């Protein structure tokens, strides 16, 4: 298929790392916002 | 022949290496006002499309998210991936 | 940079890289977490035994989300989750 | 409004279905906290399918032990093929949910889920946080000014009667409660005691002004300092103090005759006549108490002249009204003194309240007497009654935001002027320049 | 020295003299209170001689029932003819002696004479009024009290504290009017849940301090960072009498105490030769000539070569003359830091100092140390001036919003502004260790 | 040199005053009594010339408290 | 011949009270008794001495000089008006 | 010749009197009694 370096699997390492705490914060942020909204409709 | 990618996964964790590639990060991204930054824009897109819903949402923040990263923490913290492969992987 | 050919031999070997089941994966940590002390996601437990004392309170990201609490019906104290079963068994 | 996981809320209708999701809710958030890094990496953020550690978010079945990752929908697989459709991410302890494609974020029971065990009673008897109260957001009203109090007390403790009362030990004796912390009066007893007898002479003081934020919640003061409403609020503790330490349940006191200090020495009687222009007739005479007189200062620069308006023959107007012949001719009414008290305490009205927040002061000064004859006020030739100024309060400012001073005449003839902790001397010819709020009138001479 | 009438200490010189006179004027005085207008003009105030009413004073004679005139000079005969040389004026209750031509004026025992047969003890056991204290003259912002507890208050480690109910659970007194900490749960109840916001737990608070300190200053001195002080000691005392009989398992010991550490050192071998350590609960660092809070602990953490202490280095066999270091050995959770802009009771160093909302510590701790990191979360500044001092507190809360507390004035503030004041206080929580 | 003739129709020792005193109540050189009776209250506390000299007082060595003059007995014992 | 017997039957009359109180009240008013009050407290540091009789005969005149005609005339015209009847 | 003008006279420098040395009197003796006691005033 292609090149595999390691320029390559290194960003793909990165890449991981990033995504994962992303979808964490973003994962906190959202529900976290969700609770907010169901407990209090007036705002 | 080949998941090389998984398996030099394995090894940085059981090395100890991944959690200092790891921690550096957060260390970096933490320091460099970047996670408060991603946690503005994800209040500031379910603000935009009135929705609190987590694949929506990331679908418009995880990719601004991944751009804000500096120059500086991105070069890092790859140097330091790149010396750690080079201690196990054969190259050409 | 350079292309890869593979993971060197000696390195396979002694990591053991060619190798759980497992959809028994996560559940089978329950043994060793049951002997195992608290843990933090980013404080190091041997830089904390180190910098920090030993008896020291912790509370990993503080500010991440809103106090969670609950208020007693009664007497109208706000009370920590992990008070308010003996505050109601009076 | 808000939705909950459907998928969730189905299986939480069967109770023991309910209770094995709560039960690994628990159990994978109590690994998330009770496993070392390298466990955690290769155990729980390690895809079963991919074998990438952390390929996103990595959840952990909630149905078995499968972790499947994010960025290649390995656990979106999973459950297409086995038919699970929760997974908790292995960063943070959050349940999601497959076919939402959204977290459960908002089920109470799952975010508190270390109170399974007591849900039911749980729920019952405490409740969520109020929108107003829930990040603990509220001022602390602080307490600047106290200088509507210290100004009130300068005047009670240079007051001749006062001063006999408290040196005379006659409250102290009979003080069940005894104590400066709880009794108001064992307060001014102790400023008496620190000013006249023998660290820093203001431990009364903090000892008077906490009982009185205590006795009245949580105001006085710090909304509207009156100096004239702390008057009234004095006066009417030491009588309130008084009437505790009777041997009796005895309705002498509170009227129709007390004997305290206060009701001896400040109590007057006004007389209210409500008489007919047509028929000379008295329909009513009622007689009430009064612990001082308020005048109205509107247009007027003299203190008898404020006390003649008083005075003056009102005029009344109710319109379905009973007289013997005049039914017809409004009632004449007129306010006198019945009774004068030992000592005449006098408010001239500077602080108008108007509508909301709204108010006014009266800084126009009004000509007051170092000898004051009350002969004209009272009822029906009477001969001169004669009072002598020992004290005045005067205030600088506004409604909201504004000072007071004190003075008083102390035993020789000589003026002091008593501002927060900065006592000074002052000539009379300048103190009768002062613009007068309070005003304290002694008996002297009656013919 | 001035003197009183002669003659009247020389009948004095008889106690049973004496007796007699103070009994004769507490009569006079007695009949002169107790007889109606006309008598009295009628029988004190009619001269035996001329006849006349109220020619002048009329004095009443302390020795016979003579009455005599002044204006006519007949009591001045009365004394001249039979030697009675004291009289009593019936306007007045006063004594006049006749050969001094004066009144008997300073003599405590005549003027206080219906205390005559009680005088030793009067003497004894009570004194005359200073002369300070004779007529009773005497005169008599909290936001610096406010501004710290809005802190307390909005840091996660006392709230749960709090809210955990753990003093709640062993207070004896049982009482915000006696317990202090037991006021602090009071404010924190009627914050964050249900009355059954107001400022019975704060004036309850307060009025704990006052009384329980002692009292001092007690308003003052308007030192946001002595009140720091004080409440975290009450808090600690609180745990202590609450037991049932050098460190500590309370709230304050386990999350605002660390510590600092001494060294003396070896510049050759690198080993510390001699370690002294000292908790602390706060750092207090200046910030004179400096731009930047890491410049005031930079010169915190300096090294010292000592010119005094010549030594031999066991470990490397050497003669040195050795450095001293100051550097954390424990740090605490939450990191309280007073940057000193007072002179110690009106001056005031005014200079910006710039912090950080993230801190790193691993440079100032001892032993390399991987990164740790505190978020800040709270301020306490000072405008104004000493004397004209109010003090402001922001806090940041859950959700990385930040708040201001302008004496009750509440309003939310950007985090971009916080971080142009003048901090005077700064707060800090434990976020991140490698 | 003036008609006194029909006017004398109506016509010593101090210390004679002495029972009568005993027989009268608290007297005042110048609030008369019938006026006070009127106009004031019966109970109500009167101190003449209040501001005429010095408060008349003294002060406890064994507790520091201001003392009446006629207060000083019933504290000591 | 003796005028005490005048002073008798008005003290006797009630007269002698009514005019002494009209007396007082008046000066007090007048503030007469006050500026005695500070007349006596000057000569007593302008002779740097407390001695009654001293005091007294550069204080009286003054004193009486002090009082107002105003006051004088109406008090006297009462005098005069209570002898009438007496006398 | 006690005229009632002489009497009139008589009587008011009478209570004139008797009150200008009660007043005198009352302020003397204070100022004693407060220079013997306070011997720094
Ligand atoms: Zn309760
Ligand atoms: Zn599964
Ligand atoms: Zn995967
Ligand atoms: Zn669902
Ligand atoms: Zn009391
Ligand atoms: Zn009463
Ligand atoms: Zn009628
Ligand atoms: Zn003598
Ligand atoms: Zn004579
Ligand atoms: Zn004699
Ligand atoms: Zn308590
Ligand atoms: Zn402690
Ligand atoms: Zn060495
Ligand atoms: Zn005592």
């Amino acid at each position: 298929e292609e090149t595999i370096t390691i320029d390559s699997i290194s960003n793909g390492i990165l890449n991981n790392l990033l995504t994962t705490l992303i979808q964490d914060i973003v994962a906190r942020e959202t529900t976290q916002q969700q609770l907010l909204k169901t407990r209090y409709p007036d705002l | 022949t080949a998941q090389l990618k998984s398996q030099i996964q394995q090894y940085l964790v059981e090395s100890g290496n991944y959690e200092l590639i790891s921690n550096e990060l957060k260390a970096r991204l933490l320091q460099e006002g970047w996670v408060d930054k991603v946690k503005d824009l994800t209040k500031s897109e379910m603000n935009i499309n009135e929705s609190t819903n987590f694949t929506q949402i990331l679908s418009t923040v995880e990719p601004k998210a991944l751009e804000m990263v500096s120059d500086s923490t991105r070069e890092t913290v790859l140097k330091q991936i790149r010396e750690f492969l080079e201690e196990i992987v054969d190259t050409q | 940079d350079a292309e890869i050919k593979g993971i060197k031999p000696k390195v396979i070997e002694e990591y053991s890289l060619s190798q759980g089941p497992s959809n028994d994966s996560w559940k089978s940590l329950m043994s060793s977490a049951k002997d195992t002390p608290l843990q933090y996601d980013h404080m190091n437990r041997e830089s904390l035994k180190k910098y920090f004392n030993p008896n020291a309170q912790l509370i990993e990201d503080p500010l991440d989300k809103p106090i969670q609490y609950r208020v007693c019906e009664k007497c109208g104290k706000p009370l920590a989750l992990t008070a308010i079963v003996d505050h109601l068994e009076n | 409004a808000m939705s909950i996981c459907p998928h969730i809320q189905q299986v939480f209708q069967n109770e023991k279905s309910k209770d094995g999701v709560l039960k690994t809710c628990n159990a994978a958030r109590y690994i998330l906290n009770h496993s070392v890094p390298k466990e955690k990496f290769l155990n729980t953020m390690k895809c079963g399918t991919c074998h990438e550690i952390n390929s996103g978010a990595t959840f952990m079945c909630l149905q078995c032990g499968f972790c499947g990752c994010w960025n290649h929908s390995h656990f979106l697989s999973h459950s297409k093929q086995i038919g699970h459709i929760f997974g908790i991410n292995s960063n943070n302890g959050l349940l999601f949910c497959f076919k939402c494609e959204d977290y459960i974020g908002n089920i109470d029971l799952i975010n508190d889920a270390i109170l399974a065990k007591y849900w039911d009673d749980v729920c019952t008897k405490t409740m969520v946080p109020s929108m107003e109260r829930r990040d603990g957001l509220s001022g602390l009203i602080n307490m600047g000014s106290t200088c509507f109090m210290s100004s009130i007390l300068q005047c009670l403790i240079h007051n001749p009667y006062f001063i006999r009362h408290s040196m005379s030990q006659i409250h102290s004796n009979n003080c069940k409660v005894r104590s400066p912390d709880k009794c108001f009066s064992c307060a001014l007893d102790k400023i008496v005691h620190e000013l006249y007898g023998a660290t820093n002479r203001q431990t009364g003081f903090i000892y008077l002004l906490t009982c009185a934020w205590k006795i009245n919640q949580n105001l006085a003061g710090y909304s509207q300092q009156d100096a004239h409403e702390f008057w009234q609020f004095i006066i009417n503790q030491i009588h309130q103090s008084y009437v505790l330490d009777l041997p009796n349940a005895k309705s002498r006191a509170n009227n129709k005759q007390c004997e305290c200090i206060v009701h001896t020495v400040f109590e007057g009687s006004l007389e209210s006549s409500i008489v007919c222009p047509g028929c000379q007739n008295n329909s009513k005479t009622t007689i009430d108490p009064f612990l001082d007189l308020s005048l109205d200062i509107k247009d007027k620069k003299k203190l008898y002249e404020c006390l003649d308006s008083f005075h003056k023959k009102e005029q009344l107007k109710d319109f379905n009204y009973h007289c013997e012949c005049n039914s017809t001719q409004d009632a004449i009414k007129q306010l006198g003194i019945h009774k004068l008290p030992s000592v005449l305490v006098l408010q001239l009205k500077r602080f108008e309240h108007l509508l909301n927040g709204s108010n006014r002061k009266l800084d126009d000064f009004i000509e007051f007497p170092t000898y004051l004859n009350m002969k004209n006020y009272c009822s029906t030739k009477v001969p001169d009654i004669i009072y002598e100024l020992i004290g005045i309060v005067s205030h600088k400012g506004t409604v909201n935001e504004g000072h007071y001073i004190a003075f008083c005449k102390i035993s020789g003839g000589q003026w002091f002027k008593f501002n927060d902790s900065m006592v000074s001397s002052i000539s009379q010819e300048e103190v009768l320049k002062e613009q007068a709020y309070l005003l304290f009138y002694t008996i002297r001479q009656v013919n």
